């Protein structure tokens, strides 16, 4: 295309705590990250005879 | 809690199924013997020691 699209992608995120007998253990949480855009140009030259 | 059955040497799902068992044959021979104790009998039935 003439300009390129992102990337995308989605992550989790967790953590090991102690677990001592018998609490309620905490959860996670997702994420997501894009990526960068890239476009492209054109050039031309030429001559006349 | 998992811990407790995972810690414990002894502990484990065999002796709660033994209790589960003896407290269910309990349970049948009080529910099919207990009407036969706790009715009020009446006289015509009952016979003295004599």
């Amino acid at each position: 295309p003439q300009v390129m699209d992102a990337k995308w992608a989605l992550q989790g995120n967790c953590v090991f705590l102690e677990h001592i007998e018998g609490e309620e253990i905490k959860f996670g949480t997702i994420n997501a990250e894009n990526g960068p855009v890239a476009r492209i140009q054109t050039y031309a030259t030429g001559f006349e005879y | 809690t998992k811990e407790m059955k995972d810690f414990n040497q002894t502990f484990s799902v065999e002796i709660l199924n033994k209790s589960i068992g003896e407290s269910y044959n309990a349970l049948l021979n009080h529910i099919h013997l207990s009407p036969i104790i706790n009715f009020n009998y009446k006289a015509s039935n009952k016979t003295a020691f004599k």
